Parts: structure tokens; sequence; C-alpha cells
């Protein structure tokens, strides 16, 4: 990913352009996401293929359950910028509903329908390119493992619709964090699954949170152009 | 009264009489004669003019027609530099002095007549509420290589970003946000009232005035209803 970004940034520069991996540079058009396809393996066999839903193993489902359980904390690493949340907004294709499906592209977790069981895997859609590769991937794993170790069942797949109509039962099903602060706070509280195996230390986590809170503050404290449009004549 | 007119000529030291009428499209038209051309004849036989000049009227052979002053409509023009009296006219067929088939005022009068004739009622009441826009700049064109239209007004929301000589004072009605913010957001109070005062000096009765919904100067002056033909005159 690091090399990828490096190549993109530099080839662009050499061509007289400038590239950005910001998640939402423009209001009104697509943001940039970084979907993450994942699967586990042992001695060459795909631990995610099985007889359960869409060709999945029950291990895959526990993994999904883990990701869903710790989504808000993962957000702090997979969507580490205030800008990230301008992409994750109640929109139609917004990968914000904490659920899985092989079709419903409202679900932040898609299940690719593929023939070869060797290629069975899950696609977590909410990450964006601003995410630290390392920390984002790691947090995704640890959440998955904790989903397994604790056999966290996913529940049933959402094949209905996204955030708008639905709007039936006010459609308050699982959702990803709605702001960076919220995500940072989740990471704060829900840190155990990351400390497992001594992978993440409290100090590391607290330091990361502090770095991002400083960023969150700049945006929270600086008047926004739109605020003038909305309130100058108040 | 043709006598009331002759006294208004002396009372206001009128130098000209502006004869007005409307074409098929609805546009008021006019021609002017010195006050000294107003005599007894004028009222009984009107003045002659070329029909073929107005769109959709007489063709190649029957050009000439009659302008019949309606003495009830006499009112002073509040804008012209030299004292002038406006007198609305009907368009009559020469000799027969009937009322041109294509004269919109004659048509409206005929309709008021037919109302009384059927005996269904003796008068029709119309209370129209015309709305309008006030701009600073309007540009447009169309030729073989293209076409365009550009609108501009100090109230236009788009000018929130415009650089102005003495600074942008920026209190503007947003899109669909013109319904009643007090000045300075509403920049047309003084003008709406002048329109009211002048309208009344011309015989209309004003009920209210206010900014309308649209940004960029939509406004409205509400006037009291009147009998159909007199209202169209209004
Ligand atoms: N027969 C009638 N009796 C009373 N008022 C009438 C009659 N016929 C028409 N009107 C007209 O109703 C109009 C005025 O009010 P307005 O505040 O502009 O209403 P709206 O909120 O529908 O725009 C005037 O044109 C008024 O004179
Ligand atoms: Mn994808
Ligand atoms: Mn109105």
């Amino acid at each position: 990913i690091q090399i990828y970004k490096y190549v993109v940034h530099n080839v662009a520069h050499r061509f007289g352009k400038t590239a950005t991996f910001m998640p939402k540079p423009m209001f009104g058009d697509n943001g940039s996401g970084m979907h993450c396809h994942m699967s586990l393996a042992k001695n060459g066999t795909n631990l995610f293929s099985g007889d359960k839903y869409a060709g999945l193993s029950e291990q895959a489902l526990y993994y999904i359950g883990g990701v869903i359980k710790h989504a808000k904390a993962i957000n702090a690493l997979a969507n580490p910028t205030t800008n990230s949340y301008k992409r994750l907004v109640p929109g139609y294709e917004a990968p914000v509903m904490l659920a899985y499906s092989a079709r419903n592209r409202s679900a932040s977790i898609r299940i690719p329908v593929v023939a070869s069981p060797k290629a069975r895997r899950i696609e977590v859609r909410f990450p964006d390119p601003a995410a630290n590769p390392y920390l984002c991937f790691a947090a995704l794993l640890m959440a998955g493992l904790d989903g397994i170790k604790n056999k966290i069942h996913p529940g049933e797949p959402m094949d209905k619709n996204l955030y708008d109509l639905p709007p039936e039962e006010a459609k308050e099903i699982p959702q990803v964090a709605g702001s960076l602060e919220e995500a940072l706070n989740a990471l704060d509280l829900d840190r155990e699954f990351l400390k497992a195996g001594g992978v993440f230390t409290d100090e590391a986590i607290d330091a990361y949170i502090a770095l991002r809170r400083e960023e969150d503050d700049r945006v929270r404290m600086t008047p926004h152009p739109v605020e003038f449009e909305l309130y100058y004549s108040v | 009264s043709a006598e009331h007119v002759l006294t208004m000529l002396n009372e206001h030291e009128v130098k000209f009489v502006d004869l007005r009428f409307t074409d098929t499209k609805g546009k008021e038209q006019h021609v002017t004669i010195p006050a000294h051309q107003v005599n007894a004849e004028f009222f009984e036989e009107g003045k002659m003019f070329d029909g073929s000049s107005i769109g959709g009227w007489k063709g190649i052979n029957e050009s000439d027609m009659v302008l019949m002053p309606d003495a009830s409509t006499a009112v002073i023009d509040p804008f012209f530099a030299d004292s002038t009296l406006i007198i609305r006219c009907d368009i009559l067929e020469p000799g027969t002095l009937q009322g041109y088939d294509r004269d919109p005022r004659s048509i409206a009068k005929r309709a008021e007549d037919y109302l009384r004739a059927t005996g269904i009622a003796d008068t029709v009441l119309f209370g129209p509420e015309p709305e309008f826009f006030l701009f600073d700049d309007i540009r447009f064109g169309a030729s073989i290589s293209g076409s365009h239209v550009a609108i501009d007004d100090i109230e236009g929301a788009w000018n929130s970003s415009t650089k102005y000589e003495g600074g942008n004072k920026g209190h503007r009605p947003g899109v669909k946000g013109g319904y009643f913010p007090v000045p300075p957001v509403d920049s047309a109070q003084d003008i709406r009232s002048e329109m009211c005062l002048v309208m009344e000096q011309m015989g209309l009765v004003v009920e209210a005035h206010h900014h309308e919904v649209a940004t960029a100067g939509q406004n409205e002056v509400a006037t009291r209803f009147n009998t159909m033909t007199k209202k169209a005159d209004e």
C-alpha cells in the first residue's frame, strides 16, 4: 500500500498532476474508499470456504461477527480522519450498515460470489485510503480473531435495503461511527481485543488517539465556510 | 367624461397626451400627440393609425384603423419630463366604429357584455396577483455559434463570493429564502413602496407589498380587485 501510494503520488507529480488519497475531497460526488478483502488460511487451504451462507465457513462468520462487534473501534484506524466521515454519511451506496450480504450494497460487508472455493472471502467496505495500512489491517484481524475465539455469531444477512427506506423501524441496526471523535472514543473503550497477544499496548493506543484528537480539534474549532452561508445573517 | 379630461389638461398644464393600447401579445403600446390636438372631434371620432404595423393585426390590404380614446382612463404619467396625460384607447373598425375583432380590450369588453346578456350576473370581479423580479444586469443573445443568458442582482445568492468595489456587505436571501427577512437581507423596501405610491397615484389601490420567495429580487405588490376590464387596464 505504501509503495502503491508512493508510485501514485510520484507518477502523478511527474505527469504534472497531484494525487490525493483523501477520502472525500468533494461534496456532491464520490469519495475514495479502500475496500478490504480478507480470508484466512492454513497449510494451503482456505479456512473461509464452507457449506454455510454464500459458500462460507462458520469461521468466516465468526470473523464477520468480530468485525461488526468492534466496527466503531476499527473505524479509528480505517477511517482516521474527520474527512473520512464525509464519505460515510447516510447516502445510498454509503457502506455504513454493519451487516453482511452477497448483494445488498448498503451492507459494509459484501460477500463476493465466486466459483472456486479457493477464492472465498469477505469484503469490508468502510475503510478509506487515509488509513494506516498496518494499523488498519491489524485492527481488522484482531477483531476477526476475537470474533472467532468467542464464536460471535453475525446474525442473519441483510438483503433488504440501505439507510433510506428502510426507515421503517427507524432502521436503527448496527452502524459505523458517525464522526472521528466517536470512533476514537470507541477505540478507547473497546481496546481489549487489540491488546490481545500483546499486539497493541495501551500506550500505543493512547498516543494514537492523542494524535488524532489534535487533528479532530482543528476541524472542530475552525469556522467552516458553510457556517457563513447558514448563519452570517442570523 | 370628455369635459373632466379637458379640465385635467388645464389643471396639470398638460403639454402632451399619450394614447395607449395593448397588442395581441399583451404589450402596452403608445403614441403621443400635443395637448392642443385634443378637441371635441377627438372623442367622438378618435384618431387614425396604421393597423398593419402591429403583429397579428390587419394585413396587406386593410391597414387603416381607429384609436378611440376612453375618457374614463385619463391619468397623468408620473415619469415623463413634460406634463403628459395618458388616455387608454380601444381599437375600432373605421366607419363602423365597431371594435376590432383582434383588439384585446374590445374582446374583454365584449365578454363583460355577454355576461350581463346571459343574465347570469352583472359584473365580474378579478383580483390577479402578479409577481416579478428586479435585477441589476440581464444579458442574453443567440446566434449561429451559440447562445446565452446571464442574470445578475445584488441579492443573488451566487454573489456571496463576489468582490465588490466598496466591499461585499453580504446579507443576501439564499435560494428559496426570500420570504420576508427584514432589511438589509431584503434590499427592496424603498423601491416596493415607491411602486405602491405611484400605483396609487395612477388609480390602483394597494393592499400589500413584500419580497417573494426567490433569491435575486423576486417581489410582489398586491392590489385590490376590480371589474374585469378595468383590472386588465390596472
Ligand atoms: N370578490 C372578491 N371579494 C373580495 N376580494 C376579492 C374578490 N375577488 C378578488 N379579490 C382579491 O384577493 C386579492 C388579495 O390578497 P392576497 O393577500 O394577495 O392573497 P394570496 O395569499 O392568495 O396571494 C386581491 O386581488 C383581492 O382584491
Ligand atoms: Mn470492492
Ligand atoms: Mn405571491
